[PDB]
Formats: C-alpha cells, structure tokens, sequence
C-alpha cells in the first residue's frame, strides 16, 4: 500500500518523502518517481500461516536449489509463529 | 665497503619536493601511527602484528544525488603496512610529515590454573562450566 | 538554513554549497560563464530553457550530475515561472533579448517578463532576487534599450523588496556582440560609426569579473536590495575601441565619421533580414551614447572583485578575427588605446 | 591587576634539578599555603621535566624563570620578589 | 550504546534568540559578532564560566585564556569541588593516584560514599576481578547498595 | 601425487636450477648475496645494485647460460624496508628453456646505470619505471615520462600515492580548455578490511623478529 | 652510513651550478613557449612563474635530492620545448579556476571543518 506525502509525494517503502523545503523535488516535477506499488510489506502479510505438526520445520522456500539456503524454523513457541528471516513464511505448530 | 665518491649525508632525507603532494596535504595532515586492536568479537590474533600509516578523517558530505559519501580528502585511504615503528617512522620522517607514536599493545601473563577453578579454602571455584 | 540547503564541500564539483541558482535565460553568453561559475562550486542551478535542447546541450557539462536540470518554459504562461523557480532558494534574472523580435516587443524583454518572474519569486518563497539592469539604465534617454531597461528595473525593485539589481557596463567576452561586434565594420564596410569616434566614453567589462559579482553578492547578506553596478577598470573614448580593436586583429583601419542621419537607414536594412536583425535602430543610438559615471551606487571593487583591464585580454576574442598571417599577435605588439578614463 | 593569580610551577619527581624545589614543597609548602588563604601555587607536579615556572598575572601577563638546580632556600626568594610586587 | 544519541538533538547551526526571544538558524557572522559585543563591554567578574562534563582539556585550556585576557578568572566547573585546603594546589588531592592497574593488591578498599557498580562500571570490574582472584576485602561507607 | 587437487612437483630440474645456482654463486661471489628457489621450481638469484652490468652481460653471452630473453623490468615497493623500491630484472634463456630472475633494492635517489646495452628491451621499460614508480637511473638514453600523463606530479606506484590521484580534470567554458582541479570524488573509495585474523599458512609465517 | 653514492652533485655548488642552467634555459624558453603555444600570458608573469617554483622548493640541503628535482625540472623542459605539452598543460602551472583557500583563521573555520 502506497502512500502519498502532503505534496502528493507517494512514499516508498523505505519510508522516503521529500518535503517542500527540500530543493531536491525540482527532479521530480515535469517528470516522475518510480514506485514499486508492490509494497514488500503486504505481499507477504497476506500469505497465510502453514500448518507443520514438528518441533523443526525445513524452509528450503520451495523450487528446490531455486530458493533460499535450507534454515530449520523452530516451532515451539505458542505465541510467536516461527517465521523464516530468509523468505519470511510464517510456519506454524498445531494448536495443543 | 661502497666506496665510489660517496657523500657524507649528514643531513635526514627529506624526499618531500620529489613526491610532489600537495603543499596544503603535507604540513595540514596529521599522520599517525598505530599496531591494530584485535576485534574484539573476533579471538584471532594475526591482526596486531604490523604499524601501519593512517590520516586523520576529513568532512565526509552526502552527495545531492542518491546519496554517496563525496570526500574530497584523496589521502584519507592511505593505510601502509608496516614490519616494526623503527621502519614506520623511518618513513615518516624521510617524507617529513607531522606525526605522533603509539605503543605497541602487549599482551599481559594470564595466569591460567584450571585446577584453581575447583577448591576448598578459595574463592576462584566455578559455579558452571 | 533548511535541512539539506545546508552548505557542505570545499567547492568541488559535488560540493553542495546550498544555494539553488534557477538561472533565467542562460542559454547566452552571461548565463553559459554564470552556471559555469554557479556549477563550479556545485549548486542545483535549474535553468529553464525554451529554444531547441541541443543549444542547450552544451551547459550539461559545468555541472555535476543531476544538476543542469533543464526545464521547459515559456514567457507568457503564468505558471512556467512558478514551476522553475518553487524551491530555489535564490533566483538569478537574466533575460533579455539585445535585439528585436516581432512576437517579443522590446517593452517586454526588459518590462514585461522581469516582472512578470520578479512577483512569482516573492510569491514562491524565495530569499533573492538578481535581476540584472544596465549601468545606464535611463527610460528619458532615446535608447529604447535605456527606456526598457529603467523602468523594468524600478517595477522589480517595486515588486520585490530585496531585489538587488545589478546594472553593468557593456561587457565583453568571447561572444560579447560588442568586441566581435566592433571587429564586423571591416566585414561590413567603411567603419559608418557617428563622428569618428570622439564623441562617446565607454567602460567595458570582462564578463568573470561580472559573473563572479553575483555569485559573489549571493553569499553577501547585505547585498539585499541593494543596488550594485558592475563598472570596468578604465573608461575609453569611442575611437580609441575601434583604433585598438582594428589594432589587435591586424585589420585593415578605414575610419569613416558617418553622421547618424545615415547611419539609422543602415540599423534598419540591417533588420530587413527575416532571420537575424544584425544591427537595430536600437543598436545606431546606442553606441552613441556614452556611459554616465554613476558614482553614488556601489561597485563591485568594493564587494572583493577587482576589475581586469580590457587590453589585458583581447585577442581571447579577437584571435579569431585576425587573419592567418597575424593569428599568431598578441598585445604586446599592439600599442594600447588612450585611456580615457578618471 | 599587578597581583598575581596563579602562580605555576613544573617540576619533576626524580630530577635532581628538581630536587631543589621538591625539598622545598616538603618543608615549606604548608607555610607558603597558609600565609597565601586566596591565589595559591599550582605543583602540577610531573617526570623527566626541568624544574620550570609560570607566573599567570592577571590580565594576561605571563612570563617565566627557570629553577633547573635551584636550592630550597633561595627558591623561595625567587617566588618571594615575583609575589613582592602585587598591590 | 551511545551512538545513537549522537544522532537525536545535534546542533548543527548557530542558533541566536530572535525578535521573539526564539532560537533561529543564523550565520556565523551574527552568532560571531552577537557575543563579541556584549563582551567587550563587560570585564572581570562582568564574565565567568560554567564547566561541563564532557568537554576537552584543548577548549578548557582556550576558555581559561579567554576569560584571563579578559581579566575573568573564575573558570568555574559543574562538579562542586571543596576549594578549601590544597584540593586545587596538590594534584594528589584530585587523583586516582593508586591507578585502576594497582588496585590489584590492595588487600582492603575503603570506597567513600561511592556506588562503583554505577558510578564507574570499569572501576567495579577491576574490583570485582581483585576481589575474585587477589582476595581484596571491599568495604562501603553509606548506602547498601548492590 | 595420486590426488589431482594439488599441482604435482617437478624435482629433477628442481634441483637443477639449484645446481645453477650454486654454479652462478661461485663465479661471482662479489655481487650475488643469496640465492634460492621455491617450489613452483623458480629460481632466484639476488645480486647488489651497482651490479646490473655484469651480471646481465653474464647470463646474456655465457656459453652455459646464455639467458637472452629479457622479460620484464618490475618493481615492488616495500615500505618497511630502507630501499623500498625493489627493481626486478627477468631473464629467459632460448636454448636452456628457463627463466632467470635477478632482484636489487634501491632508494628513491640512488641510481642506477642503465641495463640498455645488456638488453636494448629494458630501455622503454626504463623509461616505465622512473615513471610508475620514479625511480631514476643513471646515464640512460632517453628516460622520459612515456606511459602517464604529460607534466604528472609524483610517482602513483609509491604506496603513498592516492589510487585515486590528486588533480582531476574537466572542460570549464570560461577558458574553453580542460582545466585540472584537484579531485572531488562523487563516491569515497569503500575500502575493504579483508585479513583474516587467525593464521593463513604456518609454513610461510614470519617468526617473532 | 653518512655517507652515500651522489648521482652528479659531488658537492651543494654542482647542485647550484646545474641550477643555473636550468634556469638559463627556462628563462630563454618562457617567451616563445607563449609564442607558439598561442597562450594568453605576458612574457613576464611566465618568467617569475618559473621563479617562485625555483624557490618554492629550494630550501631542501641534501644534495642527493636537489639534483634530482633539477633534472625532473631539467625534463620538464624539454617536454615543452617540442610542443608536446598542449595549451591545457601549459595552463596548467597557471592556477585559475579555484578560489583562493583560506588564509585567516576566521576563513578556514566559515568555510568547514577542514583545517
Ligand atoms: N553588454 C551587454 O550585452 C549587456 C547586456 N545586458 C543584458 O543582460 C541580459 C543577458 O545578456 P546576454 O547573456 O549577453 O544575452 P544573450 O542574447 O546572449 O542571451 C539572452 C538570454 O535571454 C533569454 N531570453 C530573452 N528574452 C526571452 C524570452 N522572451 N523568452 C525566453 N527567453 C528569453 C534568451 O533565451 P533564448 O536564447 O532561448 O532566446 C537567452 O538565454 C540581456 O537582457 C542584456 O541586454 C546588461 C548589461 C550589458
Ligand atoms: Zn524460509
């Protein structure tokens, strides 16, 4: 999700808006900043939750070698879903 | 032991002129010298072994564009390597450039014992491994 | 200052000094040596273009990159102005056109747009204003150069408080239309000029030593409002330009007093030309003139720049008038013109 | 002011030039101190360093004399002409 | 874990008192020559000074020459000091004259009104390290802290 | 050597070019101060400054030696020691298929005599070393600046020349003519700490000197 | 191990006697490199150009290094002498574009942090 600065200035992802002040805007009229709209953020958010009943979950992430280095995930703790720093798909242990 | 009219150079080289730095790059550059601290997350050790010849730190501005550290201080990546301070001030005053000592950080005795680490009438027992 | 209009670097290239120049009608002479000295120091000079872009490919190199932002403008539509000049910090006038064209009638060059970019600025939020007026800048005067000029130059002063108008002196540079110009009577024919000469003082100007007075009064807080003339080191007697400027081109001399009775027919066949008007009915009066010396209103000896003597540097744009078998003369050979002067 | 405000010595712990003034801050010093409730006498004592002095006069006038081997007794004279003339 | 305060509330410009009495971005020259001003009509005890805690000795030695030259020395500091005695007059009386590499056979440590573990952890190491290896006997005066 | 991952060894011209070496030692014992070789049978024998001369004119005209190929003329700074610079010579001989290599030290004055008449190759290599590295030798030819820029300042090889320089150039229309400022670069060189602090090979490690 | 091989100067004066002749040629040589290179410079300021450089490293005392800037001058030279060096080099000794640097304390600290 895309946002707008009070100048119309859409944000990035990362966070950055010019403001006014800032002389560095001149570049951006006439002409435009390219927005990836794809917010990393919330393509992943909406990714559901996999339901695994293990103590230790493989996340090779799919496509076999096409993917991410094999990190086990950990999934004993009921109230954080263990999800992997590589590719960040929430694993999750079966509710006892 | 050389002898083909040598020259009783009395005086310290001075190879400055030669070198051709620039005259505000060589008396406003404080140059130092000092053997490395070991990383302290790091245990390894063949690091601290060698002086090395490093500047002081100029103005580092961010660049209008995207964001690069612009530095116009061309010396400032300048690291030398050097075998012993003898040699390492050898070359700085051959160029004679203002510069500072530092001491070489030696290592203390650890006395280790780790029969001590377990006793009766002393303190230093282990609680855990 | 603002959160990145802070200053910082010792003047390179891709040293942000923090002064946003938006230059107006650089694409000639004083604009290509001012963005050179603008850009040298690095600043975010955005200069608004109107003609083709290849005339104005030619400024891309005097700045680092992603600073020559040229913009598309145009003078008669109210919010080109407020587009190129919306966060520049400091805008630096230099419109005009020295000679005339049927579609921009000389009012405008120096009235209409001048002010008509002088209260958008205001408007904007800027800091100054440079608006850059003539050292004899005189609406009673007949030169409609002068007419134009002056009171172009009360209407900014009017409009904006801190406009701090600069009135040189006819400068010269490599593309002046002032030394070359004066090199063109050899090609055109008998040097027509009023009166042989002797009866007009001038004081021409090296085009740095103008250059370097804005930029100069742009780091200069005081400079606000008030209002500096660029003059040059010596005056000089009319003749005694054509005498050197034939001297220091090896060019034949054909001196010739013609009166301004048919001097103006030749201003006005000169102009019959539907491509350039060489010379103008403007331009037969305004040699003529002679500079006034205004001597209450500061100069730029006082604001650090010195002047530089006009026979110091000459055949810098007069080498290449002169023919290939005296390319190779410099000043030393040419006897100095009579400086008639203070 | 023609008073004195600090007066400064710089002497040394084993230099035998300094011994002279360090007999002196042994024996003397607490006499120097108690006659003297107000500017006092800066030791800022150091090593290997000639025995040296500074006279921090008011409004910026300093200016200094040397002790190098300069017996107990008649260093005390030295600082008592400096002191001599402060009214 | 104190670089990133080298980040939040950096002054960066010189900041003067405007019309309103409110603190503005203005050059050096006004900052420069608000100061100069008002102390060249003010000598003596007219100008002091107030010591930090975090400056260097370079600007300590530069604001002693400055305030002498004009004849206003009461170069004051924030941590009050008992002038009374030889507290200024003896380097002994203002040192950690054992050194922090010595306290290592001191076989009993009067710490005075101290709280070592806080107030300099590094101290609290070294004794902590004498106190586990060399059998130092500590012993603290006020509170029974930690 | 049943494993391919390590190269093989070669002992028999091994100890060939040890047996040269020794044969060269002996010959002239005035100049030459050690010599050895490594392992990648490649050997070196080190000879002393003012002895460019001979040496070469041995290996380059003896009937047992007969080293004519002149390779390459390098050198390699070494700030530690007194005579950083390190003027390399580099010989190969036709017949005997092998490659000579004598080293000397010299300092940033001393000369030495120029090695053309051994070898005419090493006279436009000359003319590199005074410019890449600057140092001068004696009575040659033409030693010119013939690789860096016209009128450069300095010698960029000394290992206290900035890799990326100290002038920069660009055109500036006020002089219609490149003008060289000193540089300002838009990006610092983001220099890399890559050294491994624990011991990389124990049989080439310098002991406690 | 005072005492060290000289490349020509056996003594100071052979350094000041190649120093003469240096400047013998490079003082008959500023007119006309002008001349041909078609440069905007007077003759006089090309002359004392070459002075101040002279004197802006004569204050070194080994003789082994006075010589050797003597004949990098000395090749200097001929590298103009036979219009090799372009107008661009020959400016180049001519410093133009940058702005003076600083000179009072007071200019070094408005300008920045450098000293
Ligand atoms: N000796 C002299 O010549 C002196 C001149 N002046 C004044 O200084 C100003 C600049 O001089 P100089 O740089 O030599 O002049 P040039 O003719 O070389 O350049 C004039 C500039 O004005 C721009 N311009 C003028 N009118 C318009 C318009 N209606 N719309 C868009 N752009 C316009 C031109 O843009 P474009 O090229 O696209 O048309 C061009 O960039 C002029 O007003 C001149 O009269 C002042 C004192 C002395
Ligand atoms: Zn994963």
């Amino acid at each position: 999700g895309v946002r707008t600065s009070p100048t119309g200035e859409k944000v990035t992802h990362t966070g950055q808006a010019y403001d006014d002040g800032d002389y560095r805007r001149v570049r951006f009229s006439d002409r435009q900043k390219e927005v990836n709209e794809n917010f990393a953020i919330d393509l992943i958010a909406e990714q559901p939750v996999s339901e695994v009943g293990s103590r230790v979950i493989s996340c090779d992430g799919g496509g076999g070698a096409l993917g991410h280095p094999r990190v086990y995930i950990n999934l004993d703790k009921e109230t954080k879903t263990g999800t992997c720093g590589y590719c960040g798909l929430q694993f999750r242990q079966p509710h006892h | 032991t050389q002898d083909t009219q040598l020259i009783a150079v009395d005086e310290k080289l001075d190879i400055t002129t030669l070198t051709g730095v620039p005259e505000e790059h060589i008396k406003t550059r404080k140059v130092r010298i000092f053997v490395p601290a070991r990383n302290n997350m790091q245990s390894g050790v063949n690091n601290t072994k060698k002086w090395k010849m490093e500047f002081d730190t100029r103005e580092r501005w961010e660049n209008p564009l995207m964001g690069w550290s612009s530095t116009a201080d061309p010396l400032s990546n300048l690291v030398l390597t050097f075998s012993t301070k003898e040699d390492a001030v050898a070359f700085a005053e051959k160029n004679g450039w203002s510069f500072d000592v530092e001491e070489r950080k030696v290592p203390k005795p650890k006395s280790k014992s780790y029969g001590a680490n377990f006793s009766w009438n002393k303190r230093t027992r282990v609680s855990t491994k | 200052l603002h959160h990145a209009l802070i200053p910082h670097g010792k003047g390179g290239r891709s040293s942000v000094s923090g002064i946003v120049a938006t230059v107006f009608g650089a694409t000639g002479f004083l604009g290509r040596y001012v963005v050179n000295h603008l850009g040298r120091m690095g600043s975010q000079v955005i200069v608004p273009y109107r003609c083709e872009p290849y005339d104005t490919m030619h400024l891309r190199p005097m700045g680092d990159l992603g600073q020559i932002i040229f913009m598309e403008w145009n003078g008669k539509d109210k919010d080109s102005i407020r587009k190129v000049v919306e966060h520049s910090n400091v805008v630096i006038n230099l419109v005009g056109r020295e000679w005339e064209t049927k579609n921009f009638d000389f009012e405008d060059v120096f009235v209409k747009i001048p002010h008509a970019i002088a209260q958008v600025s205001k408007e904007a939020g800027v800091e100054k204003l440079i608006h850059i007026s003539h050292l004899n800048a005189d609406i009673k005067s007949p030169s409609r150069y002068l007419r134009s000029k002056a009171v172009g130059e009360k209407e900014v002063r009017a409009a904006f408080p801190e406009a701090t108008i600069i009135k040189p002196s006819d400068i010269f540079g490599r593309e002046d239309r002032f030394l070359n110009y004066f090199a063109s009577m050899r090609w055109f024919g008998g040097v027509p000029l009023i009166s042989l000469g002797k009866e007009t003082v001038k004081q021409p100007v090296y085009i740095v030593d103008v250059s370097k007075g804005i930029i100069n009064a742009i780091k200069d807080p005081d400079a606000k409002g008030k209002t500096f003339a660029f003059v040059g080191p010596n005056r000089y007697l009319l003749f005694d330009l054509v005498q050197y400027i034939f001297a220091v081109a090896y060019r034949p001399f054909l001196p010739y007093p013609l009166p301004h009775f048919a001097y103006r027919w030749v201003g006005r066949l000169f102009e019959v030309s539907p491509f350039e008007p060489w010379t103008t009915r403007d331009k037969v009066e305004r040699v003529h003139m002679s500079d006034m010396t205004l001597p209450h209103l500061p100069g730029l000896e006082d604001l650090g720049i010195q002047a530089t003597p006009l026979e110091l540097k000459a055949i810098e744009v007069l080498r290449r008038h002169r023919t290939y078998r005296w390319l190779t003369s410099e000043m030393e050979d040419v006897k100095p013109a009579k400086t008639v002067n203070i | 002011k023609l008073g004195l405000r600090e007066i400064r010595i710089h002497l040394c712990q084993r230099s035998p030039g300094s011994q002279g003034v360090r007999d002196f801050i042994e024996k003397r010093y607490v006499e120097l101190k108690k006659a003297n409730p107000d500017l006092p006498i800066l030791i800022r004592e150091c090593s290997d360093v000639q025995p040296k002095l500074w006279a921090r006069y008011a409004f910026g006038q300093e200016k200094n004399v040397s002790l190098n081997n300069f017996s107990a007794d008649q260093v005390t004279r030295t600082l008592e002409n400096v002191l001599s003339g402060k009214a | 874990f104190a670089y990133d305060g080298l980040k939040r509330q950096r002054l960066t410009q010189p900041m003067i008192r405007n019309e309103k009495g409110l603190l503005t971005y203005t050059t050096w020259e006004d900052a420069l020559s608000r100061v100069a001003g008002m102390l060249q009509s003010f000598q003596g005890n007219d100008v002091a000074a107030i010591a930090g805690g975090l400056v260097d000795a370079e600007a300590l030695v530069a604001l002693k020459d400055l305030l002498n030259r004009v004849d206003s020395d009461s170069l004051c500091t924030e941590e009050v000091f008992p002038t009374a005695g030889a507290g200024t007059d003896l380097r002994s009386n203002y040192l950690l004259n054992t050194t922090i590499a010595g306290v290592e056979e001191a076989d009993v440590i009067l710490l005075v009104g101290t709280n070592p573990r806080f107030e300099a952890p590094l101290f609290n190491a070294r004794i902590r390290k004498s106190w586990l290896h060399n059998d130092l006997k500590v012993a603290l005066i006020g509170s029974p802290v930690d | 050597d049943t494993r391919p991952t390590i190269r093989p060894r070669n002992d028999v011209v091994h100890k060939q070019l040890s047996a040269f070496g020794q044969y060269v030692a002996e010959i002239l014992p005035k100049y030459v101060q050690q010599v050895q070789v490594s392992c990648f049978n490649e050997l070196e024998i080190f000879i002393h400054p003012d002895g460019v001369i001979p040496v070469l004119t041995f290996l380059r005209d003896h009937t047992n030696a007969q080293f004519k190929s002149l390779a390459d003329l390098t050198a390699v700074d070494v700030p530690t020691r007194q005579n950083r610079f390190e003027i390399v010579y580099n010989l190969l001989s036709l017949r005997f298929n092998s490659q000579i290599r004598v080293k000397t030290y010299t300092d940033e004055l001393t000369p030495i005599e120029s090695s053309v008449t051994v070898y005419k190759a090493a006279n436009w290599y000359e003319r590199e070393i005074w410019d890449m590295f600057g140092v001068f030798f004696a009575n040659h030819p033409d030693l010119r600046r013939i690789l860096t820029g016209y009128g450069f300042e300095g010698h960029p090889f000394r290992k206290d020349f900035p890799l990326s320089g100290y002038v920069e150039l660009r055109y500036d229309d006020e002089v219609k003519r490149v003008v060289a400022e000193p540089v300002e670069l838009a990006q610092e060189f983001r220099k890399f700490d890559l050294n491994s602090p624990w011991e990389a090979f124990p049989a080439y490690r310098q002991p406690p000197e | 191990g005072t005492s060290v091989k000289p490349i020509f100067s056996r003594d100071m004066n052979e350094a000041k006697r190649r120093v003469r002749e240096l400047y013998r040629a490079w003082y008959r040589e500023v007119p006309n490199t002008v001349h041909l290179f078609q440069l905007d410079i007077s003759v006089k300021q090309g002359r004392d150009k070459v002075r101040e450089m002279f004197m802006k490293n004569a204050h070194v005392t080994d003789p082994r290094v006075v010589d050797l800037l003597v004949i990098k001058g000395k090749m200097e030279l001929e590298e103009t002498i036979n219009v090799w060096k372009q107008r661009t080099h020959i400016m180049r000794f001519f410093h133009e574009t940058e702005a003076p640097r600083p000179t009072d304390f007071l200019s070094k600290f408005y300008v920045g942090h450098d000293p």
